[PDB]
RNA sequence: UGGCACCUCGAUGUCGGCUCAUCGCAUCCUGGGGCUGUAGUCGGUCCCAAGGGUUGGGCUGUUCGCCCAUUAAAGCGGUAC
RNA sequence: GAUAAGUGCUGAAAGCAUCUAAGCAUGAAGCCCCCCUCAAGAUGAGAUUUCCCAUUCCGCAAGGAAGUAAGAUCCCUGAAA
């Protein structure tokens, strides 16, 4: 959930910066990341 | 041969407003104020400075994110007991210490910077009750 | 809020209707007389004083005369405020009896302690003794006193001293019986102090 | 000396960098900082040096 | 390709009035709905058409421009015509009547649930399954909504609890 | 744990018990959450959290360890044992 | 009352999307109050009520002496201390 190496894995996955931090979001639970 | 000074000294009575100014930039001007740094008779052991009084304290502003950042710590003397509040509560709830704090951060050490802190005044809202004394307006170089 | 002072006299018991004992302490009363009133904008708060128990003429001096000049009585031995009543239904001069106080209400008591003197550090404390056998010389003293690096001690330490005669609170007691005749109460329970002492008797304010 | 002639000159629009290099540069008045001092203490003839050296700062 | 400077059309019949700056009323025959706009931008009521002028630099005047577009748009909509939203209650008999303009669920919960609705928004029950929150502010209403699924979100094990009038939820099978 | 050697002073007494304790969080219990190879009951794992709490004996050995009976739990470390 | 990890509403930059860049919410035995105690030597020495009266001598001068008023203490009988 956290893995300090965020990378997309899907195929739909997007790459967000909310506050400051790097976000993944993916339609499959098993995919969000927090840079950290 | 220079002219120093005791019991000659005068002392007269300004007005501050402090509406948009920031907190550190006029709070450095005001203690060379207090000191009496503006007065060709100035001396250093004698204290010939005069009278300010600061009115609409609440609308002082930081910059940047320090209404969240700033933090003061006034470690009391028991074992575990450092307390702390942010610069919000600070600026909502006491804003005339939190002037009073950078003010007095900005002065000698001793007892001729205790006295020098002993002849200021500060106010929250528009009014002051000293219209005996007949102040005047200052307005601050900036 | 409401309440009264009074002193207190003793201990005994009291058999309740399901024949079940239990104990219970008696207070004096007596009407007490309002002599004050403190309003926000002459004092900036709102208040009551009262005075109980009137003493002889040889006991006051003049300012206490001219005090109570107003509600037109005697000099009265002990005065106290009490903050958070309805400032009106009160006036200066008036009376307030037992009566104020039902059967079954809540209350909280107020009282100063008996003295005990000079006190050591186990019973002041509740500190624990060391061995009293086996090759040991060290008894009913103070522990260690903490470590080295600081090079000082600690603000907090305990250590022996005056113990007890300072002001305590004891809350949710319930009332027994009230005689008006009398003016007496019935708590149940213990109540701080020594006999013939100052007892506050106000309403519960939850907890 | 310095913190005295620095406040006379700020009572007339200058600092005290600019009055020292503008009285350098005009005519070469060689009076010192005691005597400046001396002349702000007992003024109306310190501003007309002043003055001398806005003229050159020009 | 760019709502910022994309303007539409905006007849505006409604009473538009125009005060300083940082503040817009927007009142209409549906109610008055007033918010101050970004005041560093160029409020631009012009005729009845109006728009937002982009004064300058690059990562924030943009964003202004489309999104006081946008809230303009939105509260003039919004004062001539309202919009509602759609709760399901698919589930194991979670009844909801409506005991005066206050609603009571009924879900597994000992207790019935009570919510005290908002003044100015508007609820209506043609079912107990059904529910449909009207008003004529999107944030309102969404925020509502918001409330109620969140009193009892739905599971991926079986179809129950608050739905969003036909949300896409995604079923799980397992022992 | 070594390597190396700066204040060794009429010494750089090192480890276990007793009496009193304080601090860190890299969380043993209690509070709030995200994923599960989570039908529930019970779990696993990962985040936020330092307010309070965190046991009586037998064996010889002062130490390290092995056991008996409980409890929500019987947490790691610094302060010249 | 304001929050942490979280869950979110409308919303652009980027015709879509998006917890955020504008803005608006909810959310812990943490935090600030609520409960009990001390507290104006807080030299920034605070407030309200009630008493006593503006005496007599020296000193042009500031001031310096003497009896007092309201009120206390010394001394004696004691303990709820």
């Amino acid at each position: 959930k956290v893995r300090p190496s965020v990378k997309p894995i899907c195929e739909k996955c997007k790459v967000i910066r909310r506050k400051g931090k790097v976000m993944v979001i993916c339609e499959n639970p098993k995919h969000k990341q927090k840079q950290g | 041969t220079p002219m120093a000074n005791a019991s000659t000294i005068e002392r007269k009575w300004l007005v501050v407003d402090a509406a948009g100014k920031t907190l550190g930039r006029l709070s450095s001007e005001v203690a060379a104020i207090l000191r009496g740094k503006h007065k060709p008779t100035y001396t250093p052991h004698v204290d010939t400075g005069d009278h300010v009084i600061i009115i609409n304290a609440e609308k002082i502003e930081l910059t940047g994110k320090k209404l969240t950042d700033k933090i003061y710590y006034r470690h009391t003397q028991h074992p575990g007991g450092l307390k702390s509040r942010t610069a919000l509560e600070m600026r909502t709830n006491y804003p005339e210490k939190m002037l009073e704090l950078a003010i007095k951060g900005m002065l000698p050490k001793g007892s001729l910077g205790r006295q020098m802190f002993k002849k200021l005044n500060v106010y929250r809202g528009s009014e002051h009750p000293h219209e005996a004394q007949k102040p005047e307006v200052y307005e601050l170089r900036g | 809020t409401k309440g009264i002072l009074g002193r207190k006299i003793g201990m005994t018991q009291v058999f309740a209707e399901n024949g079940d004992l239990i104990p219970v302490t008696v207070i004096e009363a007596a009407p007490n007389v309002v002599l004050q009133k403190k309003t926000a904008e002459n004092d900036g708060y709102e208040a009551i004083q009262l005075g109980f128990d009137d003493k002889r003429e040889k006991l006051s001096n003049k300012p206490e005369k001219g005090h109570v000049a107003k509600a037109e009585t005697a000099p009265k031995r002990f005065v106290k405020e009490l903050r958070g009543v309805e400032m009106d239904a009160y006036e200066v001069g008036q009376e307030v009896k037992v009566e104020i106080f039902s059967a079954g209400e809540i209350v909280d008591v107020t009282g100063v302690s008996k003295g005990k003197g000079f006190q050591g550090a186990i019973k002041r404390h509740g500190q624990s003794r060391g061995p009293m056998s086996h090759g040991s010389r060290y008894h009913r003293r103070p522990g260690s006193m903490g470590p080295v690096d600081p090079n000082r001690v600690f603000k907090g330490k305990l250590l022996p001293g005056r113990m007890g005669g300072e002001q305590i609170t004891v809350q949710n007691l319930e009332i027994v019986k009230v005689d008006a005749e009398r003016n007496l109460l019935l708590i149940k329970g213990n109540v701080p102090g020594a006999k013939k002492s100052l007892i506050t008797v106000k309403s519960a304010v939850k907890s | 000396w310095i913190t005295r002639i620095n406040a006379a000159a700020r009572m007339n629009g200058l600092s005290y960098s600019r009055l020292m290099h503008g009285l350098k540069l005009s005519g070469i008045e060689v009076n010192r900082k005691m005597l400046a001092d001396l002349a702000v203490n007992d003024l109306t003839a310190f501003n007309q040096l002043a003055d001398a050296a806005k003229a050159q700062l020009n | 390709s760019r709502v910022g400077k994309k303007l539409l059309e905006i007849p505006s019949d409604v009473t538009v009035t125009l005060n300083d700056n940082n503040t817009v009323a927007v009142k209409g025959p549906k109610g008055e709905l007033t918010r101050t706009f970004h005041p560093d931008m160029e409020i631009k009521v012009e005729d009845n058409v109006l728009t937002v002028a982009r004064p300058s630099d690059q990562k924030e005047h943009r964003a202004l421009h489309g999104t006081t577009r946008s809230l303009l748009g939105n509260m003039v909509e919004g004062v001539s015509k309202g919009f509602e939203r759609g709760l399901e209650l698919v589930g194991v008999g979670y009844r909801a009547s409506k005991s005066g303009n206050k609603l009571v669920l009924n879900v597994g919960y000992s207790h019935p649930v009570e919510i005290v609705p908002e003044e100015g928004i508007e609820i209506e029950v043609p079912s107990q399954t059904k529910v449909v929150v009207k008003g004529t502010d999107k944030e309102r209403v969404g925020a509502i909504a918001a409330n109620i699924r969140a009193v009892r979100s739905p599971e991926p094990y079986k179809g129950k609890g608050i739905r969003y009038e036909g949300e896409v939820v995604r079923r799980k099978e397992g022992k």
